[PDB]
RNA sequence: ACUCGUGCCCCGUGUGGCGAAAGGGAAGCCGGUUAAUAUUCCGGCACCUGGAUGUGGGUUUUGCGCGGCAACGCAACUGAACGCGGAGACGACGGCGGGGGCCCCGGGCAGAGUUCUCUUUUCUUCUUAACGGUCUAUCACCCUGGAAACAGUUUGUCUGGAGAUAGGGUUUAAUGGCCGGAAGAGCCCGACACUUCUGUCGGGUCCGGUGCGCUCUCGACGUCCCUUGAAAAUCCGCGGGAGGGAAUAAUUCUCACGCCAGGUCGUACUCAUAACCGCAGCAGGUCCCCAAGGUGAACAGCCUCUGGUUGAUAGAACAAUGUAGAUAAGGGAAGUCGGCAAAAUAGAUCCGUAACUUCGGGAAAAGGAUUGGCUCUAAGGGUUGGGCACGUUGCGGCGUGCGGUUAACAACCAACUUAGAACUGGUACGGACAGGGGGAAUCUGACUGUCUAAUUAAAACAUAGCAUU
């Protein structure tokens, strides 16, 4: 088995108390899915949170970055945060979000 | 080969012979 | 003010037509001082002049009908427009059992489940308009040796 | 046509510094009798036998 | 263009009258050193994959040539 | 050869020019650059012809190379007069196979659009030139051997004692794989500088599948003719054996590398509801190349992407009479010279089909039935595996001696075409587009073809057949 990790920065939205990350901890547990259903998070896929408002994920499966930009993207137009935040690929396997100018 | 083809090789071997005369 | 060499000068620089070149709208008298090729590329960089993207034009409702059909929901009686043979031709139908039929006669003289004599005559058997299908052709080979046997 | 006989060619050229208006000093001459240029040709108008 | 296989035939083509430059590329990706010397008629390119012979081969070059590094981004 | 042009010696059947920017024909590709040129300028990397010529290599000690049974191979490897051969060099149509480009499907990394709800979602980029090296690719040819219980074999019946099947080889043909060219280029993201002058630096630029698909190109087959589908310049091979040449040098070695040069004229722009011809900025006329997605048999009609236009004097009102588009109760040609105009029919599947006839047709004759949506079922294919006993080889892969025909099994992969059933709806379903009215007879020309450009397309002309001079 191959496992992969991917990271999720939001230290700049965190520290300004808009972008809580325990809400976003509890939005992608019930979120993701596995084997075309949702809820089937067991043994495959860990949803730990380092703490300093950064998200760690471990995948055993197969899973693509993409997918978990696509959910970011609709957690923000949900708390309605799309017009001052955009998520940016900063390094291999890290996303960040970022204020606009 | 063309006629034109032999020609330059003639050529070549009476200048050549000429010139080793005029170096001998 | 008259932007129309500009215009024309940011297609060529960007690569794109001239329905694709946007000009900002507030920066009309800045804009008009770039005559050369050079500076227009200046203005590309500091981002008074953009290229815009392409139209939306997606195949998801061409691709929908290709998989409902693979398991039969949009072939009916009311949906046909050609005949029989313009939808499928028989040319094609015979040409692909002929060769189906002759590659299964190769393979079973070459390990030996069959002879020489034997694969002759079926051979021009299948010429013939004798058997359906593959099934039909082992069936017969099968009631053959067991005929041969005694 | 792009393709052209060089007699053509030179031709072509005469036919284009024929085609100017009369300097301003020669209106100002004694006993000048010339206003403007009798022989303007366009391309639009009158057609040039080769 | 040609290629050269060994490395004695290269050092001997680098000892032509009409040898005018020479130079140097590595590709770190993939771990190759391509030596390239520019001839009247054709540019003759020698491939290497280890490193201990490259800094071996560039002291044997005749000091007569002028070699370069081939830097990234070329400036036109 | 000339002392130095003057002079000698051979062959002789024949002896002008113009005429093609679509015929024949030596040689260049990629990236960048301008307000306006570029296969022509800049950078890199090549090629052809002609002319001089030196090194390396090759041949020759008895003079002009070796190898393979053979088809033939190899970096070279003498060759005059005269002669023979090959290339240039050729029709239309049909189905089939290989290759490049386009289209289509699945995965991944970046960026963008939508997000009340849904959507691991929708869209875009992911490239590789000329010129070379190396390994291969139908036809055909060579060696062994000797076929009837005849065999091989195409979608399409051709091939073989004038030598098949089979085993092993040689060779024409890359727009195929890998390498040089070449990532240093081009393209997509991100972070800082910068009045300008100026820019600077990080990442990425992958992996598979499918087909009666479209377009170009190559190959092997076939059909047609009382029709058999250009010439010349230019380049090569061979038969012959004239002349010439070394033993320390010689070499008119079509091998590798090296030196020099390539004059003259055209090249902007349009090629058409405004750059040509029609008196004009005229709804007319005027030869070609490239050719996306959906529906569908389809270059049909209808909608969309890239690219391109928004240009044709306008504002207000809704009388008669018009031009263009349409619908009408009941009757159904009573109108009119005359059914003129309009209406009615129409795709696909399954039934059914007369008189007459030159036996080929008439024929889609005439006349009937079905067709949507959703949930299922069945059929039509490809690749890889097969048990012992010896010896070699970093589970070996094989040199074998065998045994056997799994009462045909297992794993994986992939589009479409056809047939059947249940359920469901204001009985509707080729729902727009697209799309034959039919029958019984008379006159006349056999048929297909042709003409009065601008009032007549016909029973007129031509035609195969027949006869005469
Ligand atoms: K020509
Ligand atoms: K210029
Ligand atoms: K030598
Ligand atoms: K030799
Ligand atoms: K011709
Ligand atoms: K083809
Ligand atoms: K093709
Ligand atoms: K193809
Ligand atoms: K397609
Ligand atoms: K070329
Ligand atoms: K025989
Ligand atoms: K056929
Ligand atoms: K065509
Ligand atoms: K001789
Ligand atoms: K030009
Ligand atoms: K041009
Ligand atoms: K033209
Ligand atoms: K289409
Ligand atoms: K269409
Ligand atoms: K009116
Ligand atoms: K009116
Ligand atoms: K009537
Ligand atoms: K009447
Ligand atoms: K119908
Ligand atoms: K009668
Ligand atoms: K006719
Ligand atoms: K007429
Ligand atoms: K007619
Ligand atoms: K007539
Ligand atoms: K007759
Ligand atoms: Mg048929
Ligand atoms: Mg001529
Ligand atoms: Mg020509
Ligand atoms: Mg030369
Ligand atoms: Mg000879
Ligand atoms: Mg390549
Ligand atoms: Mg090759
Ligand atoms: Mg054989
Ligand atoms: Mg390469
Ligand atoms: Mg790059
Ligand atoms: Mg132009
Ligand atoms: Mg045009
Ligand atoms: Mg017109
Ligand atoms: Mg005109
Ligand atoms: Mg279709
Ligand atoms: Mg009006
Ligand atoms: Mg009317
Ligand atoms: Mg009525
Ligand atoms: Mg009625
Ligand atoms: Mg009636
Ligand atoms: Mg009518
Ligand atoms: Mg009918
Ligand atoms: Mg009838
Ligand atoms: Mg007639
Ligand atoms: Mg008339
Ligand atoms: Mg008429």
């Amino acid at each position: 088995k191959v496992t992969k990790k991917f990271i999720i920065n939001a230290s700049q939205p965190a520290s300004d108390k808009i972008f809580d990350v325990s809400a976003f901890e509890k939005f992608l547990n019930e979120r993701i899915k596995v084997d075309g259903r949702v809820g089937n998070l067991g043994d495959v896929i860990k949803i730990s949170q380092i703490g300093d408002g950064k998200v760690e994920i471990i995948a055993h499966n197969d899973l693509s970055g993409r997918y978990l930009k696509y959910l970011t993207k609709k957690f923000l137009k949900k708390m309605q945060l799309r017009d001052w935040l955009r998520v940016v690929a900063t390094s291999k396997g890290v996303y960040e979000l970022k204020f606009y100018n | 080969m063309r006629a034109k083809w032999r020609k330059k090789r003639t050529r070549r071997l009476k200048r050549k012979r000429r010139k080793v005369r005029a170096r001998s | 003010v008259n932007l129309r060499t500009q215009k024309r000068l940011a297609a060529s620089v960007l690569g794109c037509g001239e329905g694709k070149v946007w000009l900002d709208p507030n920066e009309v008298s800045e804009i008009s001082n770039a005559n050369s090729r050079q500076s227009i590329r200046k203005l590309v960089a500091d981002g008074l002049i953009i290229k815009k993207p392409v139209t939306m034009h997606s195949r998801s409702r061409a691709r929908e009908l290709n998989l409902a059909r693979r398991i039969g929901r949009h072939r009916g009686f009311g949906k046909r427009k050609g005949t029989a043979d313009a939808r499928m031709p028989q040319q094609v139908l015979w040409m692909r059992r002929q060769r189906v039929l002759r590659r299964l006669l190769v393979k079973y003289r070459a390990s030996g489940k069959i002879d020489k004599h034997l694969y002759h005559e079926l051979y021009h058997l299948a010429k013939g308009n004798t058997f359906k299908h593959k099934r039909a052709l082992v069936e017969h080979i099968h009631r053959a040796k067991a005929e041969k046997a005694r | 046509p792009s393709h052209k006989t060089f007699r053509i060619k030179q031709k072509l050229a005469k036919a284009q510094k024929q085609n100017r208006p009369i300097p301003q000093w020669i209106r100002l001459r004694t006993g000048n009798t010339i206003r403007y240029n009798a022989k303007r040709r366009h391309w639009r108008k009158t057609r040039l036998g080769l | 263009p040609q290629e050269v296989s060994d490395i004695k035939k290269f050092i001997e083509i680098c000892r032509r009258k009409d040898a005018s430059s020479a130079r140097i590329k590595k590709n770190p990706k993939t771990q190759q050193i391509k030596f390239k010397v520019r001839c009247q008629r054709f540019l003759y390119t020698l491939v290497l994959k280890d490193s201990d012979k490259a800094e071996k081969l560039k002291q044997s070059l005749p000091p007569n040539l002028q070699i370069k590094d081939v830097p990234k981004r070329n400036k036109r």
